[PDB]
């Protein structure tokens, strides 16, 4: 699949809060979430309350990337609506996370890889053991 | 046992009749006849009652002037532990022998929790008496009177 | 609305709030201070200066008259058994 | 067709189930020889998850 | 749990028996319907002041039969 | 004498917590 | 980071993933369930570890298991 | 890269959690990065050396103080009426009243009376001047320094020992036993008869003449010739005065028993007999294993023959010895139990043995130092129920140990659990309702209904030793038997004469009241070993988690999933004891201290009555001897008890700090420090700063720590407060 990209859209009314980005933003990472609205309606968002959700591409900065999905879970209830968002760093990037396969994860799709699967079952695994590692391999 | 009986106890003596004297004192601002009367006075008959009572079964006071109960299994205070424990032992037991001779009957069928918060079972068919003979268990235990789920 | 991955800072709050004022500056009695307040400049050199500085407390404490560290005097108490 | 019965009553051995060695029934068994874990067994009580059911590898006896 | 069917159910483990209590006065959690709630709390006031009420009576009876206010008086 | 030394005892906090902040930040 | 596998007695029921709210795992084509599907745990670097997925298993014992490991910012759930 | 060093994924924390905990566990050397089982053993046998270091520059200290400070020569012509010196006082903050207060003991200056019982310890032995003191500071110091050395030594490559060399248990002990344990208490044994009961006579026997003066008048001969009663002929006189050669016999080595009647303490003849006795035991024991030589035994194979046929212990303890040698937690926690045992045995044989002169009549220190070594006997306890779960965790191999007794403790575990919760139930029920039925009755006024079991059985153990009270007839009081003829006079006349001494502590007169707080003891052993062997058994699994072997000894949690899963970790069981082991410890403690002081004060009738319901405890223990304590400082004048009043509520503040860390948690905390990073983000003027580590709450064991340290600091340090204050009040 190819990341669509975001360049710019325009942000959803709001107005202003204390729950924004600080710092880590500007020297660590923060994270964007972008969706599509049929109708200019309104949505909780979360680190406050109440801001127009706007027609159009719209686009929306947050931080620790759970504020994103948690968003991104309430916009795919309620309304009908996909979503998208990344993770932007300090120094321009573009790392492109979730969907990613394009496909939600929740659904199971032909080309992923396992990562972590172990096929001994919970319960078999061993005990130390002086040597690197902690036998859950 | 450096104690001296109940009986030949000045110190226990003593405590009867300092108990008494204040409860005498009380009487004496209600005047005869009326109701806080009697029952000031009817405390007092409790009061030597109790105190002629310990004498007699023995008890054998110590130096404090109060009853010391023997444990040891001394024949001659029997009475202070081991009657009443053979006693508490078969109402225990009884209570252990009819609540799990209920939980077992339950089991079988029906939904069990269900009789469990709410038993309109009472004693199921006739289920309390049989406590009556619980130390009969005894040859529930050479039968099954233990699970060999786990362990022996 | 205004997010431009071509500036990072702006898009954060990388901005020096109005505070920052990179004005000007003072009177010459700088030219003064800078020379005497040079020594102290230094930094490492200046944190032995003031932990050796410490030496001050130790004279001070060595020479003191009116702290409490006489009884003045008095017949101490025996007491509970002597 | 396999080795257990669809209403035979079954031991479990896994050790680290909540029924390590308690009794259960089983519900079905799948064919498919893909299937690490068959055997479907119900449980007259749940463990600490409010769930009666679990699927079992073939290694288990029966009574 | 007698106020939910669900929650009525069936006990399996005791945890049943603490959460029936818990939630029993928890009305917006048996129902959506606002009428319904509001309806069951106004008749919850008419109960409190019955409890309140009798206790008031005990107190009075109390004062009459059980208590030295007249002499105290 | 014994009046010179519980300040050194006082100033070695002040020596110690110093050290051991560099070294933690480092 | 924290550190989280996954056990091939799984059955593939995808509640783990629904789950998360950090989207560290995601479902995978096998063969050993009638699900013919398993989790996995691609991106661990964006685990909590507040064993979300873990109290969604249905799966006697855990198929997902979550083992705190090293603390990092993410892991921390700062947002500062 | 950073602190801590030895864990690199520590190291990377970008918060202020990793401070925290690179100083938590900077002692578990198992766990540093790229630890090697050779880097393991040598790190323990290093920081042995350092704890060696310590102890003595400690030991060392205490020395110096009390002849730079302290009178001691004053102390040593006047035992019974004057207080010993600790050290001088120097603090600024002081006021001139306290600087008068504290002004004791014929001191130039303000000083701290010692209730460590040194002055005691160090005249019996034999040290009578302040420069006897100063020789063994500088010695300790010396042995300090050669500790270091040795510590330095061992670390460098061409003198480090082998894994295999630590490994070597076989001749560990042999060396243990015949040198460590007995040769030192032989050695011991000298100084009794050199110096210690010389000096005691009254000759000063020291370096500059000990060479020149026989211990004995008889040479060193009878005892190579075989006759060794010649030492004991001539004892000391029962009106001895200590120091003093008047009524001082020449015997050396005797069994008379009892106490020296002045000192009121045990006799220096008969403690250079008993460690001359105790050390051939020793000696020849530790040639019991095989070493070098051709002889001795396997400890191996005696674990391995010792199978019962036919069941019912398996196979019996067959590579037991490997899973013990090549763990050092099992190693450890086998140590402290059987150190913690006897450190309880050192408690209870110094208060009714007093061994140094002039002990048994300093009523604050006798208090002290037994409430000192119960609360240190305590802590030990739970720490070999500590390491015990963490020998089932780290380095419990399961099959090497196939079907042996130790591996069948883990296949009966619910057995074992459950009738520890039955024992610790039973003893609850009965002893609170015992209890709380006699307030009852005292409540209505009467006290003649009570339940008040006499201790008979322990009555009938105290008749047996020799005691005539009450009418028993048992051994060593009775009218024919082996048991007390088998006396021979020796240690019965001179210790029959001791047990019915109505003064000392030796066999205290015991009753209802007594009966009450031992099943209260009892009560307090049974629920915290439960709740440690729990933590044991159940550290490798239970049903709830089967797999927590694999999450270590100490984890938070495994989340609110199955129900709830908070302190289910090893770590958390001993947690929990720690709070029991206090308890515990707590009514010990109090127990020994009341009918002490009541007996101190030529009253142990109130205690007789008062002890058998709880309100009795309240008021006439705790109540009752506040009163001084809580006036060290009052808002009319100003006493030397002021400092104890100021710990007593300096403990109650520590106690009190720990609740917020046991009961608040964390998530509270670190949702408010985020508004508080956002804040100082915010300010002006502040904002030019920035902290180089991230505030975070504290973790959820560790706060379970912190505050389990503050429970315990202020439980100690308020007990403390009241044990001497009230007790030093008083005297
Ligand atoms: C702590 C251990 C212990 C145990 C298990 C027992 C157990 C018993 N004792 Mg002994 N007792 C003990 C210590 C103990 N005692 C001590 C230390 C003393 C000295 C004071 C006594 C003095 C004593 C006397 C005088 C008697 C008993 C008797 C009994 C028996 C009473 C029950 C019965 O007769 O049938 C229901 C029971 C077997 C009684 C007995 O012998 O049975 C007839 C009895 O006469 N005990
Ligand atoms: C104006 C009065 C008022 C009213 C009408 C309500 C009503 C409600 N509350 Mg609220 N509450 C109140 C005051 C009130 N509350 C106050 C002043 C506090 C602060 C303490 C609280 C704290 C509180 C909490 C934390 C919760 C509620 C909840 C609820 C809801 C259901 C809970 C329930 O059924 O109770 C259940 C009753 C019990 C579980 C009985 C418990 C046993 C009691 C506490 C022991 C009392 C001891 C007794 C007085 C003395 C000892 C006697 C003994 C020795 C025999 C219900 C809407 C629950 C909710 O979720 O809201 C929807 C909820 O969790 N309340
Ligand atoms: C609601 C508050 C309240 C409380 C806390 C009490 C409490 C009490 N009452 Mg009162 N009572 C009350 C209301 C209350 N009453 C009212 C409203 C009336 C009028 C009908 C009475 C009429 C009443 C009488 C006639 C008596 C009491 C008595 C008692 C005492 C004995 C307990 C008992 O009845 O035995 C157990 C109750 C039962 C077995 C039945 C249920 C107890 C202190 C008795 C008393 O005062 O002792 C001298 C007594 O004889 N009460
Ligand atoms: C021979 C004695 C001995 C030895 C050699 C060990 C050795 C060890 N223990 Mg063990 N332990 C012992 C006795 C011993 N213990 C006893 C007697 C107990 C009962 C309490 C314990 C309980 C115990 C627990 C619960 C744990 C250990 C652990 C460990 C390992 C790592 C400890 C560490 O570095 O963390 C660092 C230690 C500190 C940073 C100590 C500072 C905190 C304490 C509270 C300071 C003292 C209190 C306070 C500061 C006093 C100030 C008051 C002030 C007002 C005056 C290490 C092998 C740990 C382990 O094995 O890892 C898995 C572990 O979790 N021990
Ligand atoms: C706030 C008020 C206050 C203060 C600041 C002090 C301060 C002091 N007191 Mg005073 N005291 C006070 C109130 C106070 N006291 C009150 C109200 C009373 C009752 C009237 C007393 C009664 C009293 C007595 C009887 C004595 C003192 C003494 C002392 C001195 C301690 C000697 C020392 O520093 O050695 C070293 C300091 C310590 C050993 C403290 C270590 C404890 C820490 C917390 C634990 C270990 C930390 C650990 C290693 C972590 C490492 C970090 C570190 C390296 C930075 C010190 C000057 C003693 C003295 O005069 O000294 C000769 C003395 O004997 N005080
Ligand atoms: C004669 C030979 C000999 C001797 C004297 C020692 C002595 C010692 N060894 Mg070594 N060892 C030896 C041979 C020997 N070893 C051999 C052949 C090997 C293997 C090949 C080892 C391997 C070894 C290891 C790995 C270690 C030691 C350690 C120790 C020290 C133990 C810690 C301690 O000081 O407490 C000594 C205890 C006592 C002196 C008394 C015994 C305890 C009783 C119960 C106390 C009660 C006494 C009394 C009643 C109370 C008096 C109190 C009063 C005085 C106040 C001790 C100095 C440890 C260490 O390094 O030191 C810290 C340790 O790590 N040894
Ligand atoms: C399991 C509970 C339990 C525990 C841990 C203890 C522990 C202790 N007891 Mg207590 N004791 C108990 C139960 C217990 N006792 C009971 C039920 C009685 C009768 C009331 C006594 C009477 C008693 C006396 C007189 C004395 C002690 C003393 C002591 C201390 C010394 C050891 C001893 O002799 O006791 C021996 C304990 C037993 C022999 C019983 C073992 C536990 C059994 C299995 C409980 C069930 C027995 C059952 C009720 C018998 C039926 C009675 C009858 C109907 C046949 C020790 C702290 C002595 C002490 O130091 O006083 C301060 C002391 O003199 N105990
Ligand atoms: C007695 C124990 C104790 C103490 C001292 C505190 C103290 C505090 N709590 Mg706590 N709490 C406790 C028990 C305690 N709590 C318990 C048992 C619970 C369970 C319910 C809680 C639950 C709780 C909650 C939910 C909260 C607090 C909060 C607070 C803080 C309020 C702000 C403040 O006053 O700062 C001032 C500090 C003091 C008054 C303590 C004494 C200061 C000393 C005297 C001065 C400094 C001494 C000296 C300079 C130290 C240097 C010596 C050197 C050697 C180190 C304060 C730190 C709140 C908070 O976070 O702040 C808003 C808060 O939200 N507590
Ligand atoms: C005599 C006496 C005494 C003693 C006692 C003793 C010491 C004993 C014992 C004992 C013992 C040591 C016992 C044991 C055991 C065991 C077991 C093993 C058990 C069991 C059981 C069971 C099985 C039960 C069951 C049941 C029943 C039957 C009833 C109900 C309940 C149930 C149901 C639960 C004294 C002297 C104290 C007192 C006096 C008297
Ligand atoms: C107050 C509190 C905090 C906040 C505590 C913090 C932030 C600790 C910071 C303490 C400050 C730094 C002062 C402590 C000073 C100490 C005397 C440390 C001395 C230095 C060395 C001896 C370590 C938690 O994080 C927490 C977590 C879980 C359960 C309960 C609680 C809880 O009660
Ligand atoms: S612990 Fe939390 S972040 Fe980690 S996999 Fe489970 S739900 Fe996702
Ligand atoms: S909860 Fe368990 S069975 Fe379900 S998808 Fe996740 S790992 Fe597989």
């Amino acid at each position: 699949t190819p990341p669509e990209l975001d360049p710019n859209t325009p942000s959803p009314i709001f107005g202003g809060s204390t729950g924004g980005l600080l710092r880590k933003a500007q020297v660590e990472e923060f994270y964007v979430i972008t969706w599509e609205s049929p109708k200019e309606q309104i949505f909780e968002m979360p680190t406050g309350g109440a801001a127009i959700m706007r027609e159009g591409p719209n686009l929306l900065k947050l931080a620790r990337k759970e504020q994103c999905l948690a968003l991104g879970t309430r916009l795919r209830s309620k309304y009908k609506i996909k979503y998208q968002f990344y993770r932007v760093f300090p120094s321009g990037e573009v790392q492109y996370l979730h969907p990613k396969d394009g496909v939600y994860p929740e659904k199971v799709n032909p080309g992923r890889q396992g990562v972590g699967v172990n096929f001994r079952s919970i319960g078999k695994n061993v005990s130390p053991i002086e040597v690197k590692f902690t036998g859950k391999q | 046992s450096g104690l001296t009986p109940c009986k030949e106890s000045k110190q226990f003596a003593k405590r009867e009749k300092q108990s008494i004297k204040k409860l005498e004192s009380s009487l004496k601002i209600y005047a005869a006849d009326s109701a806080p009367a009697l029952a000031i006075n009817a405390t007092i008959e409790k009061t030597k009652r109790r105190f002629d009572n310990y004498a007699k079964q023995g008890l054998l006071c110590g130096a404090d002037g109060l009853p010391h109960l023997i444990v040891s299994g001394d024949q001659r205070h029997w009475g202070e532990f081991i009657t009443p424990g053979i006693l508490f032992l078969y109402i225990a037991g009884w209570i252990g022998w009819v609540g799990r001779s209920y939980l077992i009957a339950i089991r079988d069928e029906k939904k069990p929790t269900q009789k469990e918060i709410i038993i309109d079972v009472p004693l199921a068919s006739r289920l309390v008496f049989r406590g009556f003979s619980w130390p009969i268990a005894a040859y529930r235990e050479l039968l099954n009177g233990e699970l060999v789920a786990k362990d022996v | 609305y205004f997010d431009l991955e071509d500036i990072g800072n702006t898009t954060g709050q990388w901005d020096l709030y109005g505070s920052d004022a990179p004005s000007p500056y003072s009177p010459l009695q700088s030219k003064f201070f800078e020379t005497f307040a040079a020594p102290f400049t230094k930094r490492g050199l200046l944190l032995k200066f003031l932990i050796l500085g410490g030496g001050s407390t130790l004279a001070y404490f060595s020479t003191t008259a009116s702290g409490d560290i006489l009884p003045i005097v008095k017949g101490p108490q025996l007491p509970p058994k002597l | 067709p396999i080795g257990p019965k669809r209403g035979a009553k079954v031991k479990i051995l896994r050790q680290e189930s909540y029924w390590y060695k308690g009794t259960g029934s089983v519900v079905t068994v799948d064919q498919d020889p893909n299937t690490r874990y068959p055997v479907v067994v119900r449980f007259n009580k749940v463990n600490y998850a409010n769930v009666s059911t679990n699927n079992y590898a073939l290694d288990e006896v029966e009574e | 749990g007698h106020f939910s069917r669900t929650i009525a159910k069936g006990p399996d483990t005791t945890t049943w028996i603490w959460n029936l209590h818990a939630d029993a006065h928890d009305f917006d959690s048996h129902t959506s319907d606002l009428e319904e709630i509001s309806r069951k709390v106004f008749s919850a006031h008419f109960g409190q002041l019955s409890i309140i009420f009798l206790w008031l009576s005990g107190m009075y009876f109390h004062g009459a039969r059980f208590s030295n206010y007249e002499a105290w008086l | 004498p014994s009046l010179f030394v519980p300040l050194v005892g006082l100033l070695f906090p002040a020596v110690a917590m110093a050290s051991l902040f560099l070294h933690v930040e480092k | 980071s924290h550190s989280v596998k996954i056990y091939d007695t799984c059955i593939g029921c995808t509640q783990c993933v629904r789950a998360c709210p950090t989207d560290v795992l995601e479902m995978i084509p096998w063969g050993g369930c009638k699900a013919k599907q398993i989790a996995s745990a691609p991106r661990t670097e964006d685990c909590v570890g507040c064993k979300r997925c873990e109290s969604a298993c249905p799966t006697d014992f855990l198929s997902v298991r979550v083992y705190l490991w090293h603390e990092t910012t993410r892991s921390m759930g700062l947002a500062y | 890269l950073r602190i801590p060093r030895f864990s690199q994924g520590l190291a990377q924390d970008p918060t202020t959690r990793r401070i925290w905990f690179g100083i938590a566990t900077a002692h578990d050397f198992e766990s540093h990065d790229d630890i090697t089982e050779g880097r393991l053993y040598q790190n323990i046998f290093a920081s042995h050396f350092g704890q060696l270091a310590i102890i003595f520059l400690w030991t060392s200290g205490n020395l110096f103080h009390v002849a730079w400070q302290g009178n001691f020569e004053a102390w040593v012509q006047d035992p019974f009426h004057v207080r010993p010196i600790a050290h001088a006082i120097w603090d600024p903050h002081f006021g001139q009243p306290a600087v008068e207060a504290f002004t004791r003991g014929g001191a130039l200056g303000p000083v701290n009376n010692a209730y460590s019982g040194v002055y005691q310890w160090w005249y019996t032995i034999g040290l009578r001047t302040n420069e006897d003191l100063y020789t063994g500071a500088i010695f300790l110091l010396f042995l300090s320094f050669i500790s270091l050395l040795a510590g330095w030594l061992h670390l460098q490559p061409k003198w480090k020992p082998s894994v295999s060399w630590f490994k070597n248990a076989e001749s560990r002990l042999n060396h243990h036993l015949s040198g460590l344990f007995g040769v030192s208490s032989l050695a011991w044994a000298g100084h009794l008869v050199h110096v210690a009961i010389p000096g005691s006579r009254g000759e000063y026997v020291r370096w500059n003449n000990f060479l020149d003066v026989l211990p004995y008048p008889q040479g060193l001969g009878p005892l190579l010739t075989g006759q060794w009663n010649l030492y004991a002929q001539n004892p000391s006189s029962s009106n001895h005065l200590f120091g003093t050669t008047q009524g001082a016999g020449t015997a050396i080595l005797t069994i008379l028993g009892g106490f020296h009647p002045q000192t009121q303490s045990l006799w220096l003849t008969d403690m250079a007999h008993h460690h001359l006795a105790i050390a051939f035991l020793f000696l020849i024991g530790g040639l019991m294993y095989r070493t070098n030589f051709g002889i001795g035994h396997s400890i191996k194979y005696i674990l391995e023959a010792h199978i019962p046929p036919g069941g019912r212990l398996g196979r019996g303890h067959k590579g037991l010895y490997d899973t013990i040698n090549n763990s050092i937690h099992f190693q450890l926690g086998l140590a402290l139990a059987s150190l913690g045992v006897i450190t309880s045995l050192v408690a209870q044989h110094m208060y009714s043995l007093p061994a140094y002169a002039f002990i048994a009549q300093d009523f604050t220190t006798q208090a002290a130092l037994y409430t000192h070594h119960q609360y240190i006997a305590g802590f030990i306890m739970t720490g070999a129920f500590a390491h015990g779960p963490i020998f089932f965790i780290r380095d419990y191999n399961p099959e090497q140990n196939a079907d042996n007794v130790l591996a069948r403790m883990l296949e009966h575990k619910e057995a074992i659990i459950s009738h520890l919760s039955w024992a610790s139930l039973f003893l609850g029920f009965h002893t609170l309702g015992l209890y709380v039925h006699n307030d009852v009755m005292l409540a209505f006024g009467t006290p003649e209904k009570q339940i008040l079991i006499e201790p008979i059985f322990a009555q009938w153990i105290q008749s047996a030793h020799g005691k005539t009270s009450y009418g028993f007839d048992v051994l060593l009081s009775s009218t024919n038997s082996p048991a007390l003829n088998a006396g021979r006079s020796i240690w019965l006349p001179g210790w029959l004469n001791a047990i019915n001494e109505n003064s000392n502590s030796l066999f205290l007169t015991i009753g209802p009241g007594d009966f009450l707080v031992h099943h209260a003891i009892a009560l307090g052993l049974h629920t915290t070993t439960l709740i440690l062997v729990k933590g044991a058994l159940d550290a490798r699994g239970s049903k709830l988690m089967p797999d927590k072997k694999d999450f270590g000894y100490s984890f938070p949690c495994d989340g609110p999933g199955r129900g709830g899963t908070c302190d289910i970790s090893a770590w958390d069981d001993f947690y929990l004891a720690v709070f029991w082991m206090l308890n515990t410890i707590g009514w010990v403690t109090f127990y020994w201290h009341w009918k002490h002081i009541t007996l101190w004060q030529g009253n142990v009738s109130q205690f007789n009555e008062s002890s058998t319901y709880l309100m009795g405890w309240l008021r006439d223990y705790l109540w009752l001897n506040s009163s001084q304590l809580i006036n060290g400082y009052t808002p009319l004048v100003c006493n030397s008890l002021s400092v104890w009043a100021w710990m007593f509520l300096f403990g109650h503040l520590v106690w009190a700090t720990g609740f917020m860390f046991l009961i608040s948690w964390r998530g509270y905390w670190q949702e408010l420090i985020e508004t508080l990073a956002w804040a100082h983000e915010r300010t002006p003027l502040a904002n030019l700063i920035r902290w180089r580590d991230k505030p975070v709450a504290l973790s959820i064991v560790q706060a379970r720590l912190v505050g389990l340290v503050h429970f315990s600091v202020g439980y100690i340090f308020t007990y403390a407060a009241f044990l001497i204050a009230s007790t030093s009040g008083k005297f």
